[PDB]
């Protein structure tokens, strides 16, 4: 069985002949006190000749302008050290700490989308007097843990038994680990602004950590080897698709300051020039 | 097979391509990139009067 | 098994391909879909929306609402000229964080028509015209109201209507230009002087002004997305 | 087959010998429709003001002459009221038609290149520089191609060879262009539409088209021919509209 | 439900048999003063055999000639230094660093499509006189900004929150990150030449940075870690798709300057050769 | 979940990948599309247009517009040769820089027949004939008019009309030839004389000049998408 | 829309049942110096039963046999040198380096078909005294240069500006960067083979390099920094697709010797063995 | 399920292929490899009166 | 919305996928892995005078 | 945006994947399609053609056309073995290099008929018949033409037809054997014998040669592709 699928090509409007004009028609005189954007073209001011528009709006909507993959989280850990706490990586999964995917979720309020998740992991050599070594190949395990879930200790705690949750493990020299998420939340879309609090008694925490909770990933390596110490950085790459956003906004001036706010710096509209008159002269001699 | 045959994107002035889906989730899919819808009215024309554009606005 | 052989690509991390991938959650089922206001579906609809233009954005004035009025006066101005600025919409301080130029610095090619609209916000006993004026490029901008009236121009009546529109036709020798402009894909220049000037009764403030909107027509598109150069940061937890 | 008469506004041009005439990509200029416009003010359409053939000054084509390049917009802007409707407006648009005029006897002989370049874009003698506008334009005067590399600063880089783009000159036949033989013709015409990525622009920051005019074979002729052998230039806008209209500008 | 969608294969043209002739058609006979391009095949000059060609122009088009990813910037960012501005890695949006893809982009005067966009991320051991440590794997975080969002400061300023910003984070040992962005631009079509100024008097910026204007892109370790410090490296590379140019130009003859402007420096046209007659014998005993 | 084995290629990155990806920016919107002039479909549309060819690059003139000229003049001089080149359409320091060169060298593999126009630039009143002449491979060049006379060949007769075209024809033993070619693969020669020589009256220049434009045919096409040599850099931003 | 493409599987042919023959037909006697290969199957010589044969030709088709990735260059390159053309690299295109891709094209005299480009990057400390800093994520550019075009001379050249040439910018930790490539050549399909010159005297280059001319590829650094060097190497593998080849030949017997030339030394056919009559015994108690 | 079956590049002198759309935008789909259309004579023959090739190009 | 619905490689003695093209240009789609065309006639039996297999090759 | 989850084989290069990518070059135009002869479908196609195999591969002879050659004479010899030898068409010295072994050693499974050809190349008054046998596996290689006439066999006639063709059927318990044949996938043994002996008039020269063609039946086929131990390098450039 084979089924064919149609696809609908979306062109900009043509342009149409118009000539002159005297009458009481005014398509140039409006108001903006309304609300309302006029829906004026240069046929309506000018004399046009008629030219057929083939261009496409096709690399703008809105599933082609995120279907990307970005980095959201970079982290360290180790083969040996005296800390045991820098021995696996771990953290609380957002968007918010790379900023320019997050500016680009921000200009919408709600997005609702699955998504494509990617792992870039490489290794180094801890800077020592003596080198010379053979070592094998490294492989490296990676856990998810929804919200609720036991928190691993050590590198050699029971939990990484992982007989619930989902993990990956991976070998240097392959290509990179993958995966698909689907939509994981308990409302119907996802929020990037939350003006409101945790608390009935409008205290407690504000803003957006009130609605996350999606979990954690912890890192780590397997072999539990090398008396010469290694280092390990791990990386991570988000994809949205089947995206659907709501309630546009206005795209953020200020830089960022921390993950958990909207805090700012007052900044400028724009840099100067030197009068409202002022005209740069490129035709000269 | 389940297979489905759909148009390229080509230019303008043998052409069309072939997919299977392999799992078992719909999450699992590739991206949805050949929809091309558009309701600009919604953001630039929310009044509820109709204007005609060749009207004056007001009077 | 089956007799294959590998071409060059194979495992290599494209940030921008398109493949199937195995699910982490076998048979998740997600919530239901809720019909929520105010749905977008392409980029271009947020660009075809009006937003406020700061023309006037001299020393001392960057951070007041200030730099977004236009001054005008009665009394005999004529020999003065009213505003002048690129047509750049994606590189000129005036047009680059404005809705259209935060659209366009995400892409390096656009094209298409662009309206700018003008509102008096004077008493309503003022009167006068104005004229608005849009130069090719070939030429240096204009230096008086008799070269300006040479190009394309729209002669602005104040009355019960306040709002006048300025549409700047498409006019280019390819088929796109750059975001980035330089001189082989300039689009002109635009100015405003005074057709006959401002007359007001007495008991009214002499001094008004104007403010100017830009948004995009039905003809207008982009295309070859890119990074933007407006957010930065120094270190991770930012 | 080789008379051919066009009429714009109230000016005329004749010819006796002329090859063809170039449609630039098949297209010819036109207005702008309702569903490619963006601005919403009601344009103006001059229609016979502005649409009419207008003559630059000439140049004398010598025995050693490198070539010559005009920038549009800007060659047009004090050219009565095509200039006046630029001085005063925010967007323009238009088309051309050019004309290039250039006759000799049966007794010399020559070949030009004439060619219209879209966002000719141009590189400075320094690298380490930028250019001026000064060096890019002269109004309707010509700028001058050189006969090796230059120097100084704030000049243009203009050996011939490279077009002062950074090409090869021989591949110039890429954009619309056509020969004058002087055997052959005496007359080149080009139909250039509106080229842009937008559907209206300021015509004093963007120079739409670069028209350049390069001898491939040196003029030539024997004891007693006529010596002087000028060139001359004129061209017609078509489809002409504008919006925006305030005080004028001055450059 | 299947959908059969048809592809219509074009192959060149088949050459037609022909004969002796002696009349008053003159195919070969021509003026290029016109501007025109010759129309004649082998059969109009010679006597020739029919063929059937099946060859066809299918590498050639310009979708699958631009179709290929290609780097477009490398940087360098460090886990431990004394400069902070040396912890993280930032750059400006553009394809005009390496030379390849923007030779082979500049070959049109107007462009327009979506983006694949794909990461490269390596690490490595700084030179020390003392190694020997295990580190756990290394996380990294690539935010983009679009113009107006705030920038960070350092590894620790709260723009890492990226809230409405797109971010990937990614750990060392998968695969590499990935993600698609749409066709984003104010204009309808990219512009890879523009002849012209930012200010209205002709003067200011002249030619290719007026038009882009498109964010920034900032990455940094998240683990904040590492007493022997570590450094890392990270490639970018674009791959265009859904793809339409207009107006061709001349290939680029001179070698790049920088990547501001299209100066050069004055090259030959080709090199030379003995006479305008040599001819290289290879026909002998 | 469902049962799944991984095969080898998982988790690689190849630069030729067709593959689906998350978008970044979930229902973007785009600037509409605009009809501009002058689309191109197919690398093919710019090789069949004609440029010049440098057919006189000898020491001293790399840097000139002599490097364009074939020189030609009145007395008898038949025993000499006009010129002569190989055909080696992206080989050759004749070829390599023109149109139908800088495309070919994209590629490794190319076919087809090829289109040599040659005009005559001198006076009105000069008359001339020429022979225009291409050998196949497997002798070496010719030497007189008479070896040459017996290739594939045409003679020019200069009147009102200037241009005179010579079709190259697709002769080869394998259905494609390398764009790098070798002594296997080679293609032949071409060569020019003096049909009858110039004639000129009193009081004209007695020097003319030649000149040679080239393109391909409906017949050709090219495969095995390569890196071109011609462009080079020693480090980033340039 | 929904299109259903039907695939036509090919299976071998069965063979058919046979008896006993006495008659004047003689299908195992032929002549070989007719150039002809006999069509004769085992039922023209015994007798058979009849077999049901469901054995499908699908993995030695050409574009089975042809679509695979195979590493065609590598290169190293420094972030801090005394040389300064060590601190990138840059190479023509070819396939001809590595001997295993390079055997496999060789088997046909012409090809035509599109490319999928990959490139695999890694880094790397070099050997020093004192190790021990952070560094942060390396970015690397990648950009093809079309023949004509200005060479880089320096790491800070203005020709990385990448106005028309296409680049990749890429950053260490995400997935191998990947752009597909159309059939790029002034002839209607690629030559594997060319005996002929390059000047119409039978002299000056003979062989592959007259025909080939597509570029070159150069590779940097954009983070310009690291106190302590790094080591960068690339690698870079191709994969055609689209595939059409022409004229088969007989496979390399002979060592390849250079990227040049068809040199070789003199082999032998094969190796020996005892005599023409010499069989291995294997039943032996 | 929406699945498009197209035909798969083949030679000349079981062969189509499956796919299916796993995204809402349609930035996140597969190049268009399979469109192949030629417009040649918009840059060889951009004249305005015909020119028939067998007739002389000027008189 | 132009998808290709296509059967699979199965074996002998549901089945189908789909595919969307996401690009502008065919360069960019996958390999055409299921054409199985021969002709090996070109090679083995290239004559001119047609050789039956059950006569002599001569005489 | 939409939810998703990324599953196991994200971001990894495998060299054997199908996936789209974006393209380099937007909208080039292709050298068009030639129709050149000789145009290869499929790797069986080769493998079906005739080539000489080197029976004769002893010492002394590797770089000779002896290798080539099968002797024999006239007289009493009916004694001594004319050839023999294994068939294992991809791992046997004598078929190795040829055609088919050289298809066969980049795949790992094989499967279908045989063909050998045998052609005599004396003069036109000698006669002789000789015996062709193949045995199958379990047993050892005949020692005498009593033993050998019980397997698969035909007997050869020398006449004005100077070709006989052996095929070699398929005969096995599995499906497919391994290129890399071990002694569970043997296939046998072939062996010729003098079945009359050879017989000249005076004036003629007494010893003559045999030779002998390979090549596949219409149906063979191979599967799972590796790469080749024939060829390799110890660096770049080579």
């Amino acid at each position: 069985v084979v089924e064919a699928v149609e696809n609908a090509v979306a062109r900009v409007a043509d342009t149409i002949s118009s000539g002159p004009s005297n009458s009481q028609a005014v398509p140039a005189l409006t108001a903006v006190e309304t609300g309302h954007t006029s829906q004026v073209t240069p046929s309506d001011t000018i004399q046009t000749r008629h030219v057929r528009n083939y261009h496409s709006r096709s690399e703008s909507s809105i599933e082609n302008f995120l279907c990307r993959s970005a980095c959201v989280y970079m982290g360290e850990y180790h083969t040996t050290n005296t800390d045991t706490s820098k021995l696996f990586a771990s953290w609380t999964i957002n968007a918010r700490r790379m900023v320019q995917m997050r500016r680009k979720l921000e200009l919408f309020t709600y997005v609702r989308f699955d998504m494509e998740v990617t792992f870039v992991i490489t290794s180094k050599q801890d800077q020592g007097t003596q080198l010379g070594q053979d070592m094998p190949p490294l492989t490296h395990q990676i856990m998810y843990i929804p919200p609720g879930g036991p928190i691993p200790k050590s590198v050699t705690d029971y939990t990484w038994q992982t007989s619930t949750n989902p993990s990956i493990f991976w070998t240097e020299g392959n290509a990179p680990p993958r995966m698909s998420i689907p939509f994981i939340s308990i409302g119907n879309a996802y929020s990037n602004f939350y003006d409101g609090w945790s608390h009935f008694s409008q205290n407690g925490v504000y803003g957006y950590n009130t609605l996350n909770h999606m979990g954690q990933i912890y890192v780590r390596h397997v072999n539990g080897s090398s008396p010469l110490p290694m280092t390990s950085t791990v990386r991570m790459y988000f994809k949205p698709k089947h995206v659907k956003v709501w309630v546009p906004r206005p795209p953020r001036l200020c830089q960022y300051k921390n993950a958990s706010t909207v805090n700012f710096t007052p900044t400028n509209i724009t840099e100067k020039r030197q009068s409202i008159n002022y005209i740069p002269e490129t035709v000269k001699p | 097979m389940g297979a489905q045959v759909s148009t390229q994107k080509t230019g303008a002035h043998i052409i069309h391509y072939t997919n299977i889906n392999y799992y078992k989730d719909a999450a699992s899919n590739s991206a949805n990139r050949q929809d091309f819808s558009q309701d600009p009215g919604k953001f630039t024309e929310p009044v509820k009067d109709i204007m005609v554009k060749s009207l004056p606005a007001l009077n | 098994g089956l007799p294959v052989m590998n071409t060059p690509g194979s495992n290599q991390f494209l940030t921008s391909d398109d493949f199937q991938s195995p699910s982490a959650m076998p048979q998740f089922d997600v919530t239901p879909e809720l019909n929520i206001p105010g749905e977008v579906q392409n980029l271009m609809e947020i660009a075809e929306v009006d937003s406020v233009v700061p023309v006037n954005n001299v020393e001392g004035k960057l951070d007041t609402m200030e730099i977004y009025r236009i001054p005008v006066q009665s009394g005999n101005h004529q020999s003065s000229q009213v505003f002048g600025f690129q047509v750049q919409p994606g590189l000129d301080n005036v047009f680059k964080h404005t809705l259209l130029g935060e659209i366009l610095n995400y892409y390096a090619h656009w094209s298409g028509s662009i309206k700018l609209t003008f509102v008096f916000c004077g008493s309503a006993m003022a009167t006068g015209k104005f004229l608005l004026a849009y130069a090719p490029p070939g030429a240096n901008a204009p230096k008086s109201r008799k070269d300006a009236m040479l190009g394309t121009h729209i002669i602005w009546d104040v009355g019960l209507q306040s709002s006048c529109v300025l549409c700047i036709p498409w006019i280019s020798q390819t088929h796109y230009r750059l975001v980035q402009q330089d001189e082989y894909t300039s689009a002109g220049n635009v100015t405003c002087w005074y057709q006959t000037g401002i007359v007001v009764p007495a008991g009214t403030p002499t001094s008004c002004s104007i403010m100017c909107f830009v948004s995009a027509c039905n003809d207008f598109s982009v295309r070859l997305l890119k990074d933007t150069p407006f957010i930065e940061q120094s270190a991770l937890l930012q | 087959d080789r008379v051919r008469s066009i009429t714009l506004g109230n000016s005329t041009i004749t010819t006796q010998e002329s090859a063809n005439v170039v449609v630039a990509y098949g297209r010819w200029p036109e207005y702008l429709k309702d569903n490619e416009a963006t601005a919403e003010d009601q344009p103006t359409q001059p229609d016979v003001a502005t649409c009419r053939f207008y003559t630059l000054e000439s140049v004398t084509w010598e025995r050693d002459s490198p070539g010559w390049w005009w920038k549009f917009p800007d060659a047009l802007k004090d050219m009565g009221l095509f200039g006046q409707n630029m001085y005063y407006h925010y967007l323009g648009r238009a088309g051309y038609t050019i004309h290039v005029q250039c006759n000799a006897s049966k007794f010399h002989q020559g070949c030009l290149m004439v060619v219209c370049v879209p966002e000719a874009e141009m590189g400075c003698s320094q690298v380490d520089g930028t250019v001026n506008e000064h060096s890019l334009s002269e109004g309707e005067t010509a700028k001058k191609f050189a006969s090796t590399s230059t120097n100084g600063t704030n000049t243009v880089q203009s050996i011939v060879t490279n077009a002062g783009m950074g090409v090869g000159v021989g591949n110039l036949t890429i954009f619309p262009h056509q020969w004058i033989n002087l055997r052959t013709n005496n007359c080149a015409t080009i139909v250039m539409p509106y080229i842009n990525n937008v559907p209206m622009d300021n015509m004093f920051r963007h120079h739409n088209f670069t028209l350049m005019i390069i001898p491939f074979v040196p003029l030539d002729y024997s004891s007693d021919s006529s010596t002087y052998v000028p060139i001359t230039v004129t061209v017609a806008p078509m489809c002409a509209e504008y919006n925006g209209l305030r005080l004028a500008t001055s450059l």
